[PDB]
């Protein structure tokens, strides 16, 4: 199917405390591959997947460089903001970045981002052109014209249409056994009595890999979405996801019900009823 | 400044069966900002080897965490997750239940 | 692969 590689990154001040913190992380898809932790020992970008550990010393000193150089930026970008919109030195914000690419299922390119937030708003963002800016505010807009007249997208599209495909592919490749494989949804269904009129209906995903999923519970075929307690889509812990649908059935009526599961693993959408 | 409370999931990686392995999880997302303070709970008391996922974001900006410890479920015995958070007025405590 | 940034601030 299709695949993405993302970078995240936040970068949190702390006021009288120093340096601020600054974590990077990158996923292939929902696998999460390398990390950095300013406050860690090490100081460098470390592995976090089994099929990335192998990558050369030429590998991890590089992306241990870069992120570092990505680091550096960020700090100062903090002060740069504080100034931009007039804050105290005294309080902590928090400053997050995002990038990366999307492909297809024949792995060619789709789409491409670039995108910064400031305390948990947009910012900055690249648009779907990577070309254009989207700025809101006035600061905003000051950082958008520092980066035309850099043309900062040209090099960003550069990295996006190129390297970042160009090694979404590779780790696709390397990590096959796990990148490339689709665990279809382990599906049960439980009932439990709340009481004697009702009883809950639950409809369980467990093991399932990629984590996008749809999950729905239906009652003589219509849609029962606001009388489903449906869950986030959640990490089992080990590389594969969860998730589940209840719903609340009066007495006698469970055979009305049924739960309907799609995922890239199953060929047709599948339909369970309490029988 | 925003401020959006976490969500909070506590839950096993296998289905529960008392005297097997497991892992007990407490899955925090959709927090901001993202200090935030999470513990596991054995019969009302914090459990020291928890181990956490390295901060990562949602497309909405939103921080989430996965922690995690290892833990042999049991009828008798009762697991918590306790979550703290500036947009909590008092610390959050969620209870396994091995049927969510 | 990180990219390699000139680097560019905000």
């Amino acid at each position: 199917g299709s695949h993405s590689m993302r970078y995240f990154f936040t970068s949190v001040s702390r006021p009288g405390r120093g340096e601020p913190r600054f974590i990077a992380v990158g996923y292939v898809d929902d696998t999460q591959f390398v990390r950095f932790d300013s406050d860690a020992a090490s100081q460098r970008m470390e592995p976090r997947a089994p099929w990335i550990e192998q990558e050369g010393p030429e590998y991890w000193d590089g992306e241990t460089r870069k992120v570092k150089a990505h680091s550096q930026t960020h700090r100062v970008d903090l002060g740069t903001l504080r100034g931009y919109y007039n804050q105290s030195e005294a309080g902590s914000h928090t400053v997050q970045r995002m990038y990366g690419c999307d492909v297809g299922s024949d792995w060619r390119f789709l789409r491409g981002y670039h995108q910064y937030a400031y305390d948990g708003k947009d910012y900055i963002a690249l648009k779907e052109d990577l070309r254009s800016w989207t700025a809101a505010d006035m600061a905003a807009q000051t950082t958008k014209h520092k980066w035309e007249a850099a043309h900062v997208a040209e090099q960003l599209r550069a990295y996006l249409e190129g390297t970042c495909v160009e090694w979404l592919r590779r780790y696709l490749e390397n990590g096959k056994e796990t990148l490339q494989r689709t665990d279809a949804p382990k599906t049960h269904m439980t009932h439990h009595a709340v009481s004697d009129h009702e009883a809950t209906l639950r409809c369980w995903a467990l093991s399932f890999y990629p984590a996008e999923i749809t999950l729905t519970w239906q009652r003589d075929g219509e849609d029962q979405t606001q009388d489903t307690e449906l869950v986030e889509t959640r990490p089992a812990g080990d590389g594969t996801f969860q998730k589940w649908a209840a719903v609340v059935v009066p007495s006698g009526q469970e055979q009305r019900y049924t739960c309907h599961v799609q995922h890239e693993g199953l060929p047709k959408p599948l339909t369970l009823r309490w029988e | 400044m925003i401020q959006r409370t976490p969500k909070i999931q506590v839950y096993s990686r296998h289905p529960a069966e008392n005297g097997k392995s497991n892992f007990l999880n407490c899955y925090v997302s959709g927090f901001h900002p993202s200090d935030i303070e999470v513990d596991l709970l054995k019969n009302g008391e914090r459990i020291e080897k928890v181990e956490h996922s390295d901060l990562s974001f949602s497309k909405d900006w939103s921080f989430y965490l996965l922690y995690y410890t290892e833990f042999t479920p049991t009828e008798k015995d009762e697991y918590a997750c306790r979550v703290n958070h500036v947009t909590l007025s008092q610390p959050k405590i969620v209870k396994w239940d091995r049927d969510m | 692969k990180l990219y390699q940034n000139p680097t560019t601030y905000i």
